[PDB]
DNA sequence: TATCTACCGACAATATCAATACTTATT
DNA sequence: AATAAGTATTGATATAAGTAATAGATA
């Protein structure tokens, strides 16, 4: 039964480096109560979890108090934030490691070298039931750290090579809208690509009644999010906070020439493919015609474009005899 | 025919003076077809050869890429020519109403005009040419940036056309584009180019392993993020790049600035001068208009008729490409190996084994950094291979022949060549290649100032002239060796630190000493004459230094001290102590520290895990120049100064904030000379042009623009000492070439024959005292105070107060009748131009002197430069007889 | 006093999209 | 004489994805 922290402990943290904790403990309730952790952890008296970024420490010690796993992991660097759970979680059974979250070296140094956080690799079919990853990434500056934790899981090298390792993510509100817009939307880019190629994503809750306008109807009735007020973030002043469950899935394209076709056609998201398909190479569009006899796709923009279609696109890439190099699409700035 | 060995053939000077006169009548002729414009050349050269060819027959040969640039040509001529129709098509409607409301509307109606002023083919060869020349800039592997080949067509054909009107006006006896319809223009024409650019390409179907062919565009046009952020790029096609990184690019891709046969024509005004048919202008820098518009009124007035003397001197010099040198770099250059700097030949980049996709991020990111770094070292030896066959091919053309290197002036006043592609302003293979076309009798003194020369070719200049002719001597039977063999034996001459120019030396030597009588020798080899940073030289003047004047040489010594040793001493006790108190950086990096890391750092602070060494090089020159970093603080508060006024007249309500005016004062200085010195550090603003391919990201270079304060007190002292470098370098090139020398500078190094260092070093002294007699420092700041008269600053209000007159400055509120004292109804005036709290006439006036009895406002205070600092004593006038102040 | 926090200049370019000013088309 | 409409123009934001770089006074 770790204590948690409330709301007199984390006002007198000073410093957070930009971003925001949910305290209140009652809509961490709702939110364990919409995840069900119990359908896809169905021991939690044997599951790993490891929290990244954990801030103040209350999710950390609801969900412990509310399922009582194995290992409890908490990567914590900050030095005032590290300096309070320190002196709250002493003797408890979760485990503060001043380590920073952002650096590689953190991961394989501990699960390896160190030895001290060890999952358990399971196959790529089922979400690994053994092993939950938790992170608070909401600082408005740390919005590249998704991006590369989204790539790892296409790349299955980080924390995805013990399994389909499901992540239960904090983010800035704008970074949910851009990864979870659908097809033609306006906040449509690569990174909604790569989470609909790579990823499952649902959005538990959001921290803003009026920023849910930003997101697919569709995808709002299903999803339901649980709505709280700015009153429960502890930091007061920045934007909304979105939570944010994401399981990875199985894809079966190449990713290195996917990476190429979609980040080269996603800059003009807005140009049909009759004339998009020249930025690729030395005669793409000839090329992309004569191949494409689906005359009916050559005519919507890339913002229109599903992630099967740009699986198409790239299987079509990878078939052309005079294909670019997909290593050499660097600036050289040394020159 | 080697019109070089006529001349060294030819026994007596009458005889070779008769000759000299017949050579220029006959090079007259080809000097002209040397000065022939780009868009005749290419298209005469490129049209023939693929004519030729048609009869020979079509192969991949040497001329395959000027075929396929003739077949472009005609292929996108009636493209163009289509294209200018359709614009005089709705040019002549005179109607602009609700039309198609992008291709004719804004656009085509835009650059419509534009179109008209020049021939269709000289626009297709140049967007060729153009586009050509741009291959592998700007970060692109294997292309250019959209910004700048479209900006580069747009103004080439500006060029082209402002060319053909000045010869229009001369036979008959916009003004400038804006950058909008250069970038339209560019991509217009672009446009074309790539859409009728083919090229035929190779590949292996990973289906069918069949090996296919087909045709594909040459160019394409894409994007690329660079650290998140897109830049639109065109990329060259690999068939292509074979040929332009090939030995034959010289032939499609001709330079129009080659050195000329004949004379250049002497600077007589700013726009006219060297090239006799080409026109120049006496700046290299026309990107700021500022600095040209003080030119054009300096040279008006006449009173740069020195920097003229200079420049003429410098031009007038005959040089020749070194036979004996060219065979070794040529038969070096055949033979595909990588030597001394140059790469050696590469087929294609081998990169090392890819990592698995598994691992983890930082094994990928590391091989991405190293794919990236093996990318770069490639890209880099191409490119110097391709410059160093291009020069090759230069120095080839002009073997036989005299040549003269017209000169130039940037802003600074430093002279550079006008032709950049091959000069003694160059890399060392460059500089041993050229060799000067009068041979002057050794004499005496000339036998040991080229023995002198070789040892401080070696690197051995530090040591007295004894020791270098000592060394010289000792190493007799190397020179040897390697003037006989110079690849086949030992090579000696590669291990000096210039060692192209140490074999030219060591040839000379070699031919001296199978002579009985060496005096008599003539050595057309110029000897370097430089003193151990010219800056602090200027420094310790200018201060009056002692301490600092001995390092320089100012004052005459029995030895040489060179300043890099003194100051690398003392930073290393330095250390040395820094290191005893118990930081390791210092510890760890006592031993890398050498002089060429010293000799960087103290070059680039008077001419512009670690982090111990810059602080510590800086408080060393520091303590051992003072006064020189006195100058320095003057300097650069003086500049800050001048960036924060404000000119009385400028300032109106035209500011878009009434209480926040723009600083659009730009330090100015003249040269004792009289050359104007114009800082041109404004802060660019860049907007999104609309062209055919994309917006390009471009800035305004008219848009007049608020000076950057930053650059301009970081600009202040290097820029000072540049000019004074170049008036020094200008006034010994006037005065030698009066005495009769044949003089060279390479801005850090003066060159002349070995016969006539010993004179030329006289000469080098005395302009040094010439220009250094008038306290300079003094004149600068009365300078600024007559150019800086009736500026107004920009104060905060948490420092103290400096004097007294002030306060009645600002509010110009005494009575200013019967004299001229528009300046008090003129500061009054501004004020009313300042944009107080008024609907009402006097509220500002009234409220300072709450601040003249203060209260935090922003204050208008006068521009009032500071006082020079003490001028320590030092008599210049020893420098008469310093033998090490040059060497 | 000895690590904690702050200085975003290379978002050192460009596509797209919402908001701000400059013509109008009927009664 | 209305009253909405349009466009021409400018300013904002997102882009990719190891986060370059320094100190600064303070906990």
């Amino acid at each position: 039964s770790v204590p948690i922290p409330g709301i007199k402990d984390i006002s007198k943290l000073k410093f957070f480096y930009g971003f925001k904790y949910l305290w209140n403990p009652t809509v961490y309730n709702k939110i364990f109560d919409k995840l069900d952790l119990t359908k896809t952890y169905k021991h939690p008296e044997e599951l790993k979890v490891l929290d990244l970024y954990p801030g103040v420490g209350i999710q950390s010690a609801i969900f412990y108090n509310k399922y009582c796993p194995r290992q409890y992991s908490l990567l914590e660097k900050r030095s005032s934030l590290y300096k309070f759970l320190n002196a709250k979680f002493e003797g408890s059974p979760l485990q503060i490691l001043k380590r920073d979250p952002y650096d590689w070296s953190t991961y394989s140094n501990l699960i390896d070298e160190e030895r001290i956080f060890v999952p358990e690799v399971q196959s790529s079919d089922h979400i690994n039931d053994k092993f939950l990853t938790v992170a608070n990434v909401t600082g408005e500056g740390s919005e590249g750290l998704i991006m590369q934790w989204l790539s790892c899981i296409g790349n299955k090298n980080w924390l995805y090579r013990f399994g389909k390792v499901k992540m239960l993510l904090w983010m800035p509100s704008t970074t949910a809208r851009k990864l979870l817009a659908r097809p033609g939307m306006h906040s449509r880019s690569k990174c909604s690509v790569v989470r609909e190629a790579f990823t499952d994503t649902k959005l538990i809750a959001i921290s803003d009644a009026n920023e849910l306008k930003g997101f697919d109807s569709q995808c709002i009735e299903e999803w339901d999010p649980i709505l709280f007020s700015a009153a429960e973030i502890w930091p007061t002043k920045g934007k909304p906070i979105a939570l944010v469950e994401m399981d990875p899935i199985d894809f079966d394209f190449d990713v290195d020439n996917w990476d190429y076709v979609t980040r080269h056609l996603m800059i003009l998201k807005r140009t049909p493919l009759n004339t998009v398909m020249d930025s690729l190479g030395h005669g793409g569009q000839q090329y992309f015609n004569s191949r494409i006899t689906d005359k009916d796709l050559l005519k919507k923009c890339p913002i229109d474009l599903t992630n099967d279609e740009f699986i198409y696109l790239t299987k079509l890439f990878m078939e052309w005899p005079f294909k670019p190099d997909i290593l050499m699409d660097f600036v050289d700035m040394y020159q | 025919i080697n019109f070089f060995e006529i001349y060294n053939s030819l026994p007596t000077l009458e005889e070779k003076k008769a000759f000299e006169s017949a050579l220029n009548i006959f090079n007259q002729d080809r000097q002209k077809v040397l000065e022939n414009r780009a868009t005749e050349a290419a298209r005469e050269r490129w049209k023939h050869d693929f004519e030729e060819a048609k009869a020979r027959g079509d192969i991949s040969i040497e001329k395959n890429l000027n075929v396929k640039l003739w077949k472009w040509y005609n292929e996108m001529l009636p493209l163009v020519k289509e294209e200018i129709n359709h614009c005089r098509s709705l040019l002549s409607e005179k109607l602009s109403d609700k039309k198609g409301l992008n291709k004719v509307d804004t656009n085509r109606l835009g650059y419509g005009p534009y179109l008209t002023l020049i021939d269709p083919g000289k626009m297709c060869v140049i967007t060729i040419l153009e586009l050509l020349k741009l291959n592998s800039t700007g970060g692109v592997i294997e292309g250019m940036r959209t910004a700048r080949a479209v900006i580069s067509v747009g103004k080439a054909i500006e060029m082209e056309f402002r060319s053909e009107q000045v010869l229009k006006s001369e036979s008959q006896a916009k003004i400038l584009w804006p950058q909008s319809i250069r970038a339209r223009i560019g991509s217009v024409l672009i446009s074309m180019l790539i859409q009728v650019a083919k090229v035929s390409v190779q590949g292996v179907d990973p289906v069918t392993k069949a090996k296919v062919h087909g045709e594909a565009p040459a160019f394409a046009h894409g994007y690329q993020y660079h650290n998140g952020s897109k830049l639109g790029v065109l990329k060259i096609h690999k068939t292509l790049i074979r040929q332009l990184n090939g030995e034959r690019l010289i032939a499609s891709v001709q330079p129009q600035l080659l050195p000329m046969l004949v004379e250049p024509k002497p600077w007589v005004n700013w726009r006219s001068g060297g090239y006799h048919y080409t026109q120049s202008t006496l700046l290299r820098t026309k990107d700021s208009p500022e600095q040209v518009a003080y030119l054009k009124a300096a040279s008006d007035n006449g009173d740069i008729d020195r920097v003229y003397d200079g420049l003429n001197v410098l031009g007038r010099t005959p040089w020749t490409v070194n036979r004996k040198v060219f065979d070794v770099v040529s038969q070096v250059w055949n033979k595909g190996e990588g030597f001394l700097d140059i790469p050696g030949a590469q087929d294609e980049m081998v990169l090392p084994p890819a990592p698995p996709k598994n691992s983890d991020p930082s094994i990928l990111r590391a091989w991405k950094l190293q794919v990236k770094t093996i990318a770069n070292k490639f890209s880099s030896d191409r490119s110097n291979r391709c410059d160093t066959n291009y020069k090759l091919e230069i120095a080839r053309a002009f073997l036989g022949e005299k040549l003269y290197f017209p000169h130039n002036l940037d802003f600074r006043g430093r002279a550079y060549p006008l032709s950049p592609h091959f000069n003694h302003l160059g890399n060392d293979m460059s500089r041993g290649l050229l060799i000067f076309w009068h041979g002057k009798k050794l004499g005496p003194s000339g036998l040991k100032w080229l023995k002198i020369h070789l040892s401080n070719l070696f690197g051995f200049d530090k040591l007295p002239l004894k020791d270098r002719v000592a060394f010289t001597e000792s190493h007799l039977q190397d020179i040897k060796d390697s003037a006989e063999n110079p690849l086949t034996g030992d090579r000696w001459w590669t291990t000096a630190d210039k060692p192209w120019q140490a074999l030219a030396t060591c040839f000379e030597l070699n031919e001296v000493m199978k002579m009985d009588n060496p005096e008599e020798f003539i050595s057309h080899q110029p000897v370097h004459q430089d003193g151990t940073c010219n800056g602090l030289q200027h420094y310790a003047a200018l201060g009056g230094d002692v301490e600092g004047a001995t390092q320089v040489n100012l004052v005459p010594s029995d030895k040489p001290q060179d300043v890099y040793a003194h100051v690398a001493r003392l930073v290393q006790k330095r250390l040395e102590i820094a290191a005893e108190k118990g930081d390791e950086n210092a510890k760890i990096l006592k031993d890398k520290i050498t002089r060429k890391v010293v000799k960087q750092t103290v070059m680039t602070n008077v001419y512009g895990f670690s982090k111990y060494l810059t602080k510590h090089v800086f408080s060393a020159i520091r303590e051992l120049f003072h006064s020189a970093h006195l100058i320095q603080d003057w300097l650069g508060e003086s500049a800050k100064r001048i960036s924060k006024s404000i000119r009385l007249d400028v300032d109106e309500k035209s500011f878009k904030n009434g209480n926040k005016p723009d600083f659009m004062s730009s330090v100015i200085w003249t040269t004792p000379l009289g050359l104007p010195i114009v800082q041109p550090y404004r802060e660019e603003s860049k907007k999104q042009v609309e062209t055919n391919l994309q917006t390009v990201f471009i800035s305004d270079p008219f848009a007049v623009n608020p000076v950057n304060a930053r650059r301009q007190k970081a600009g202040l002292p290097p820029n000072f000492i540049h000019s004074l470098d170049a008036s020094h370098m200008l006034l010994s090139a006037a005065e030698c070439g009066k005495q009769g020398l044949d003089f060279a500078s390479v801005h850090d190094s003066y060159w002349t024959h070995a016969s006539d260092i010993d004179t030329m070093n006289v000469v080098l002294r005395e302009q040094f005292i010439k220009l250094h007699e008038v306290d300079l420092v003094l004149r600068l700041k009365e300078e600024f105070d007559q150019r800086y008269k009736n500026y107004v600053k920009i104060g905060k209000l948490k420092r103290s107060t400096d004097l007294a007159q002030k306060i009645i400055r600002i509010r110009k509120d005494l009575s200013r009748k019967l004299g001229r004292s528009t300046t008090l109804a003129d500061e009054i005036y501004f004020e009313k131009k300042r944009q107080e709290l008024l609907n009402e006439d006097i509220t500002d006036l009234d409220a300072l002197e709450l601040e003249n009895g203060n209260s935090g406002m922003s204050v208008l205070l006068p521009l009032r430069l500071p006082e020079i600092p003490p001028k320590g004593d030092f008599d210049v006038t020893v420098l008469r007889n310093s033998q090490y102040f040059f060497s």
